[PDB]
């Protein structure tokens, strides 16, 4: 019961790959009609499956 | 009962053409 | 340039599907 | 125009599902043995679609997948003429020139000599057409004559396919009955529509039927109907199976209704499983033009008691007598024998009704087992 003076629950840190990132930052579909309906296709089946 | 069943109908025809 | 990344993918999604889940001579054997 | 009772009670016929799409096996396969199962049909047409579209966009695997494709339909139906072909060459050895005869359809006994008239229905057989004719027997006919009278055309296609895959699934069905003072035409089609498949998406699939009935010199009126269904699967939950549907019916004298008797119906259809209870529900309301009627089917199931059947009726007429109806099955083996009881029980009229069917193949002891009506028949004078 040494835990009741001190209690520090840190959890639900979620880290983020920088690369990753950065990298799907520097994409952009949403600016013409085509890449925007791959996306959208992409997207579409990614939250299907 | 009518009121009920129309309403019931309209609105699964509604969600169902939402999606 | 980073424009066609999505496409790539996509076509690579529902292709591997095929070949692994909805194939019927797979299921068969 | 008949009582809305009868618009109701076609309405609540239960859980519907729509025809969905047919395919080929020598394509699917890439000239491999297959076995069926649904989803993984719909998902190779919509596939070999969307990949068509990304070879004409200029993704060189969709142009590799739709040429292997390709390759395997040519070989598919290559195999398939000198398949058709060589069955030719067969049927003329077998008989030279002696085209194969038809069975005669087989009436029934009767005091007339039982094998007259089979030279009549005695035909060659037809080519390989696509339409499909059968008979129409009617109650009572000529003594010394047929009773067949009218024919009745069934078709189905799957129209704007490429390559097997795709298309509208498309029935048709016309009875005829035609002579020198009576015509009797009625006609039905079914037209079917897929939006989009479980790899992409939800099932939602929309049904288009429509029916006429033409009755010349009886009637001199001629009847229309048509509905649209829509069908999808997990609207409230993993699946339900959800469906609504609308219906028009129209008694007009020709094309619009023109001032003729209308009737609207719409019906909502849906499947859920809550505790230990799998219910099945379709609940429909119809107005004719100005009285309303209501109608509710439901199937219950119980996992603990898989042999019994429960299924629950209720129609209201217009506002307002509820006709509610219970019947429930069930079945048992007896000593060599099998007996099936069936128990249907009204409120409106307070009755119940119960009906014991039984089949015995191993020998007579069910026979010797009643025996009450031969002592309870007398001659009475
Ligand atoms: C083309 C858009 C997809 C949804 C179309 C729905 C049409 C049927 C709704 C009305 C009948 C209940």
């Amino acid at each position: 019961s040494k835990e009741t003076n001190l209690t520090t629950k840190y959890k639900s840190q979620f880290i983020y790959s920088k690369r990753w990132k950065s990298i799907f930052s520097k994409i952009q579909p949403l600016q013409n009609g085509t890449t925007r309906k791959s996306y959208q296709l992409f997207r579409n089946v990614a939250k299907q499956i | 009962a009518a009121a009920f069943a129309a309403f019931a109908g309209f609105a699964f025809a509604a969600f169902a053409a939402a999606g | 340039k980073l424009n066609f990344v999505y496409s790539e993918l996509f076509v690579k999604l529902i292709k591997e599907c095929k070949k692994r889940i909805h194939d019927q001579t797979f299921l068969k054997n | 125009l008949p009582p809305m009772t009868f618009f109701v009670e076609q309405m609540s016929e239960g859980v519907l599902k729509p025809e969905g799409w047919a395919t080929m096996e020598t394509v699917a396969g890439l000239g491999e043995e297959v076995t069926e199962d649904e989803g993984a049909e719909s998902f190779n047409h919509v596939y070999y679609r969307q990949m068509y579209e990304l070879a004409v966009a200029g993704d060189p695997w969709a142009q590799r997948e739709y040429a292997a494709m390709l390759r395997a339909y040519d070989k598919g139906c290559e195999s398939y003429r000198a398949s058709y072909e060589e069955a030719d060459v067969d049927a003329n050895v077998e008989y030279g020139v002696e085209s194969y005869v038809v069975d005669p359809i087989d009436f029934g006994p009767s005091f007339d000599p039982e094998d007259m008239y089979s030279h009549r229905h005695a035909y060659a057989e037809a080519a390989d057409a696509g339409v499909t004719v059968i008979p129409s027997q009617d109650y009572y006919g000529p003594e010394h004559d047929d009773p067949l009278n009218g024919i009745v055309f069934q078709y189905e296609a799957q129209p704007f396919s490429r390559h097997g895959w795709g298309g509208v699934p498309f029935d048709l069905t016309v009875c005829c009955e035609k002579d020198k003072t009576s015509l009797c035409l009625q006609g039905e089609t079914h037209v079917s529509l897929v939006h989009s498949v479980p790899p992409f998406g939800p099932r939602h699939i929309t049904q288009v039927t429509g029916s006429w009935e033409v009755l010349r010199p009886n009637i001199k009126d001629v009847m229309y109907q048509l509905e649209v269904d829509t069908f999808k699967d997990g609207l409230l939950g993993k699946s339900d199976h959800a469906g609504c549907g609308l219906m028009l019916a129209r008694l007009g004298e020709g094309g619009d209704p023109r001032k003729g008797p209308t009737a609207v119906g719409v019906r909502l259809q849906d499947t859920l499983r809550v505790g230990p209870f799998k219910l099945e529900a379709c609940a429909s309301k119809v107005a004719v033009q100005k009285e309303e009627g209501w109608g509710a089917r439901a199937f219950v199931g119980y996992d603990w008691l898989p042999g019994l059947g429960m299924a629950f009726d209720f129609i209201q007429e217009r506002t307002r007598l509820r006709g509610y109806g219970a019947n429930f099955t069930y079945d048992w083996e007896a000593l060599g024998a099998a007996f099936g009881m069936e128990v249907d029980y009204v409120a409106a009229s307070e009755s119940v009704f119960v009906s014991v069917n039984a089949f015995s193949g191993n020998d007579y002891r069910l026979g010797w087992l009643l025996l009450l009506p031969a002592v309870n028949y007398f001659k009475e004078t």
